[PDB]
RNA sequence: GAAAAAAUUUUUUUUUAGAAUCUUUUUAUGAGUAGAAAAUCGUGGGGUUUGUGUUGAAGCGAAAUACGUGAGUUUUCGUGGA
RNA sequence: UCUUAACCCACUCGUCUUGAAACACGGACCAAGGAGUCUAGCAAAUGUGCAAGUGUAUAUGAUUCUUUAAACAUUUUACGCA
RNA sequence: UGUAGGAGACCGAUAGCAAACAAGUACCGUGAGGGAAAGAUGAAAUAGUACUCAGGAAUGAGCAAUUAAAUAGUACCUGAAAUCGUUAAGAUGGAACGGAUUAAGAGAGAAAACAAGUAAAGAGGGGAAUAUUCUCUUCUUUAUUAAAAGAAACAUCAGUGAUU
């Protein structure tokens, strides 16, 4: 590392890139973020707006693991099959792929995308959106609700 | 396949143990392998190079006359040499052993 | 592609076998430098005073 | 090499180099045994005593042999008979010689000895 | 490099030959040229060229 | 602060220089734990002494 | 002032020796750049020790030449003489610090059989 | 004394060459360079300074993309200056002819797999070294992350650059000039 | 003053480590690279041995 | 891919370039504190390569028809002894 | 090369200061030592490997045991970040 | 932390622990306390200065004397700079040095800064032929024809001025 350096670049050179008038001096508007909104507010404002103030009331325990949420996109159901076995679903009129996305470890499905015209498919989830169910519907597939 | 001589050259144009360059004044790359042929650093000197490479060469008090898998030889003999397996060049490598053959 | 196996005795050729196709990678020289060095780093004593 | 247990560092060879016990001083005051000797008793090396007849092989007193006088454990340095010299004062005395500078040929035999050789073969 | 047949052979097995479950790199992929064939001056040499 | 920088979040402020540990006995300390679990197998007669939960 | 021998001119004999070494005892005759103000130096004052500049720098026929004609090569080995033998047309032998007097005498009949000079030929003798 | 524009000196900008120390590349860059010069054709040329180029002006293009574009094109050769992308949006392939720079395995079986064409730029180069017939393709430039942060100040109005934020936390951020209850808004 | 503290080692990477490896094993292969690394090759009589 | 000279058509003497941050060529340009960049040169240690050592090296003083725009590099003599 | 000469030119260096030859400040002299670093986290840059994945974490494993304090391996819904 | 190992891309005696050592000492402080400077002859002193002469003595010198070596003699390896002494050369009317350019002195040098080949007789070395015949070679030596190279000078051009 040390070969490198811009040190070395300036090594005889006194203030040495760091200004000859300015004399270079450590923190001189003073420490940390702590400037803010006082003598620094012009930067905070312009780089970092929502910043300053209390928003919300608050929930003491979030426990995050209750509430979780592992999403997948109605364009990326048929991704988690593979090609050759889509193509048997895609020869064969008369059978459908069923896909546990919980199983593939996901909780929700939205709808985001495409899904094949005129080709069924069955989707076990625990959550579905509206759109997701639509196009389920649509294209003749089945959605399961399942825990 | 994955190589080539070209390659060779982008990976050893300046690494390799016979690579020597003068520090005292900056002019002077030199290439002192074995096959090569004009002891300046080119591919077209480098005994990389070239598929069945000839070289006139002196090692261990004696004047040998190399082809590259790899066979070695000690005026008539050269010329009968040279005549024979090789492939400017030849010039070249008749004012080398002219050089080479009066050495102690 | 073969190449030639040899016996202990320089003199004698055995069964020619087939080169591996971990041969025919890339060479990559930069990269070999560079996972070196950083590998050496690895190898380093640390210091204090 | 191998074992862990005892340094490869320059600096503990040297402090127990200068540091030693009796039995270590007596194992680096060994020389080398004579030819026909070494087939005898089936033995490189032996550790010097006071009698013994040595042959110089080394340095500027090298062919020559003799009885060893008194041995320098201290200095680690044996002297022999015909290796005088001269001092500033014209006193003389022994040149002190390193024991790997020398080639015994007649060992002294002693009741130690004759344990060491029965140790030894 | 000084190979073994034995070493040569085994090889050729652990970077992905006979997919032995043990001996082979777990799903392991050896890499391939950006270049397909290093010879420019006989892409240069050549009558399309 | 100045300029793009995002604002720092580290708690450096405390006295940390004698509260802050370096660890290099790592692969050791794996081949000492191995160590001590096949002494311990071994000397009970190499018979089992894994749990089955 | 400007010295011309044959085709190789070089523009500048006298080394630019560094400002007021003498005036103060612990400075050396060596270049250094002031990075001082005012230093009549930089500010570029006439009649003071003059300033390195690459203007002064050697024609490229020229470059690194010697008013012998050839390119100095400096020798600290026999085999050296493989390359130099193609090169003693344009190159010429110097012979390293170092090398040992039986060494260097084989070196210097070596050098004869090549047919180039040694530049410091009579030295450890 | 001559008054001068910038010192009379041009003094464009960007790569001057390739910085990478990787052989293949090096050589690679020789090859098309050499192809440039001699050829007619801007293709050339232009592919020449895309392989030069930084990491960031080597975004990948995705097979789908690609395939959307080929479409119109259904013969033809598509050369691509960057790396091409697998897609598992995509439910099938069209079959295709594609050069360029890195494949990942997964495309590049797919596109085998497909009755399609994987070219190297030095295949591309022997077999149409004019570029005659083929179609020079490129990645999106502004898709990443970085941009996504750049333009106008955050908080400044009609601004809509990404900030570089603190950390994900709810009551970080969406105060101050962020929401017109809290001062102001942007 | 010198602490321990000091960033000694690295991470270097699976991916990145197994080509290295296969990429100097190809390099290794090369005849001209094995001469170049100051291998004295003229009297061996296969690519790899 | 042959140019010249010396001899006595042939002998003798010199040369005979293809290394992309590369070579040949052309034109323009050349101020500078604070400051930014690049190219260098040196010191301690490490791996690597191929060498130098008591037919005295390093080191040190004095130098050199020495080389480099320059930092410097290289070398001679004297001392010196690893 | 060194050496004086002689003609012409030639104000104490560093320094802060718009401004120092100053009646501005520091410097008797010489030698050695002597000042932008290291960690954390972040950013852009550029290289490199892979890509909708990525890293292999703690740790396990081995016909791994001067150098080995690294190197090598990891019997399909762990976690970070995307 | 105490003791014991093993280490190093660590320091190399103004550094590294304050301490490579008779240092937590000397020494300083009323006391609590504060706290140094400080390694190396040689292979071998079981080679540590014998002897003589002049000296009151210290010392000095030696035809004398150890050592490979004593401007290596224990304040001993190497022995820089500042500093000061000896000899020689120069300079010198209130500074000193410098730059640029010549000069006269004083030194140094032959490596481009002249002389290939040819003949004679010394010293070496090689290669071929089927351990020694044939043959090829480089240095010293005697003298013997080339030549080239630069600096001058004039003329001749081409470029650029000035003149009448």
């Amino acid at each position: 590392a040390t070969r490198f350096k811009k040190n070395r670049k300036k090594r005889g050179h006194v203030s040495a890139g760091h200004g000859r008038v300015g004399k270079h001096r450590k923190h001189p508007g003073g420490r940390g973020k702590a400037g803010g909104l006082h003598h620094m507010r012009i930067n905070f404002d312009k780089y970092h707006p929502g910043y300053f103030g209390k928003v919300g009331m608050r929930h003491l325990n979030l426990l995050k693991n209750r509430t979780y949420c592992p999403t997948i996109n109605v364009d990326k159901l048929w991704g988690l099959l593979p090609e050759e076995k889509k193509k048997e679903f895609s020869e064969n009129k008369d059978i459908a792929p069923v896909i546990d996305v919980t199983r593939k470890g996901y909780f929700k499905v939205l709808g985001n995308g495409k899904l094949k015209h005129n080709q069924p498919i069955v989707v076990k989830a625990r959550y579905f959106s509206s759109v997701a169910e639509k196009k389920i519907k649509a294209v003749g597939g089945q959605c399961i609700l399942v825990a | 396949s994955n190589v080539s001589n070209a390659l060779v050259w982008e990976l050893t144009r300046k690494s390799n143990c016979f690579i020597k360059k003068n520090k005292a004044g900056k002019k002077g790359v030199f290439l002192c392998d074995p096959l090569n042929v004009n002891y300046k650093n080119t591919p077209s000197s480098s005994g990389l190079v070239k598929s069945n490479s000839t070289n006139v060469t002196l090692k261990d008090g004696k004047v040998v006359f190399s082809v590259k898998v790899n066979q070695h030889f000690k005026m008539k003999n050269v010329e009968k040499l040279l005549q024979q397996h090789g492939s400017k060049n030849k010039e070249k490598l008749l004012k080398k052993y002219k050089r080479l053959s009066k050495l102690y | 592609p073969v190449a030639n196996v040899y016996s202990t005795n320089g003199k004698n050729v055995v069964g020619e076998v087939e080169i591996p196709v971990v041969f025919q990678t890339p060479i990559r020289n930069d990269l070999i430098q560079s996972v070196y060095t950083n590998m050496s780093k690895n190898r380093r004593h640390p210091y204090a005073v | 090499k191998f074992n862990k247990q005892k340094s490869s560092s320059r600096r503990k060879m040297r402090k127990a180099h200068f540091t030693a016990p009796a039995g270590l001083r007596r194992k680096i005051m060994s020389s080398k045994l004579s030819k026909e000797l070494r087939l005898k008793y089936k033995t490189r090396s032996l550790p010097v005593r006071k009698d013994d007849e040595v042959l110089i092989c080394r340095g500027h007193n090298h062919g020559r042999e003799g009885k060893v006088v008194k041995i320098n454990r201290k200095r680690y340095k044996i002297y022999v008979e015909r290796v005088t010299r001269e001092k500033v004062n014209g006193e003389s005395t022994f040149i002190g010689i390193h024991p790997s500078n020398v080639v015994l040929t007649k060992l002294k035999v002693d009741k130690n000895r004759k344990k060491i050789l029965d140790r030894k073969a | 490099c000084i190979w073994s047949e034995s070493a040569f052979k085994k090889l050729d097995v652990i970077y992905g030959k006979i997919h032995e479950k043990k001996v082979t790199k777990k799903n392991y992929i050896l890499p391939k040229s950006i270049v397909h064939n290093p010879d420019i001056y006989r892409i240069i040499h050549s009558d399309k060229v | 602060v100045a300029h793009n920088n995002v604002l720092p979040n580290v708690h450096l402020h405390k006295w940390w220089q004698h509260r802050v540990r370096v660890n290099f006995s790592k692969n050791i300390k794996k081949k000492k734990r191995r160590l001590l679990r096949e002494k311990r197998r071994k000397a009970n007669g190499g018979t089992p002494i894994e749990k089955l939960h | 002032a400007v010295k011309k021998v044959g085709k190789i001119i070089k523009k500048r004999t006298k080394k630019f020796t560094r400002f007021q070494s003498n005036r103060f005892m612990r400075v050396k005759p060596a270049w250094r750049k002031p990075r001082g103000i005012d230093c009549r130096v930089r500010r570029r004052y006439k009649g003071t020790n003059l300033m390195p500049s690459i203007g002064y720098g050697s024609n490229k026929k020229t470059k690194f030449l010697l008013p012998n004609n050839k390119y100095k090569y400096v020798v600290k080995n026999v085999k050296e003489m493989e390359p130099l033998i193609m090169n003693h047309t344009k190159y010429c032998v110097q012979i390293a610090h170092n090398v040992s007097s039986k060494k260097r005498k084989q070196i210097i009949e070596r050098a004869k059989q090549m047919n180039v000079s040694v530049i410091n030929a009579k030295a450890r003798l | 004394g001559i008054a001068l524009k910038n010192v009379g000196r041009i003094k464009k900008h960007g790569r001057k060459h390739l910085v990478s120390k990787n052989p293949y590349l090096r050589l690679l860059v020789k090859l098309y360079n050499f192809l440039a010069r001699r050829t007619n054709a801007n293709f050339n040329k232009i592919i020449a300074k895309r392989l030069i180029m930084p990491k960031r002006y080597r975004p990948p293009l995705s097979l789908s993309k690609l395939q959307y574009h080929m479409a119109n094109h259904p013969n033809d050769i598509a050369v691509v200056v960057g790396s091409i992308t697998d897609d598992k949006r995509l439910f099938s392939l069209k079959q295709l002819k594609v050069c360029a720079l890195r494949f990942t395995e997964t495309a590049r079986k797919r596109i085998e797999d497909a009755g399609g064409e994987c070219l190297t730029f030095d295949q591309l180069a022997l077999k149409y070294p004019t570029g005659k017939k083929c179609v020079l393709l490129r990645g999106p430039t502004k898709a990443r992350t970085a941009e996504k942060h750049f333009g106008k100040a955050p908080g400044k109005p009609k601004s809509k650059a990404r900030p570089y934020v603190r950390s994900k936390g709810r009551k970080f951020e969406k105060a101050r000039g962020r929401r017109k209850s809290r001062a102001y808004k942007k | 003053p010198t602490k321990i503290w000091r960033r000694w080692g690295r991470k270097v990477n699976l991916k990145e480590k197994r080509y290295a490896v296969c990429s100097s094993i190809a390099a290794s292969g090369v005849t001209s690279l094995v001469l170049a690394r100051g291998h004295r090759i003229s009297h061996l009589k296969e690519v790899p041995l």
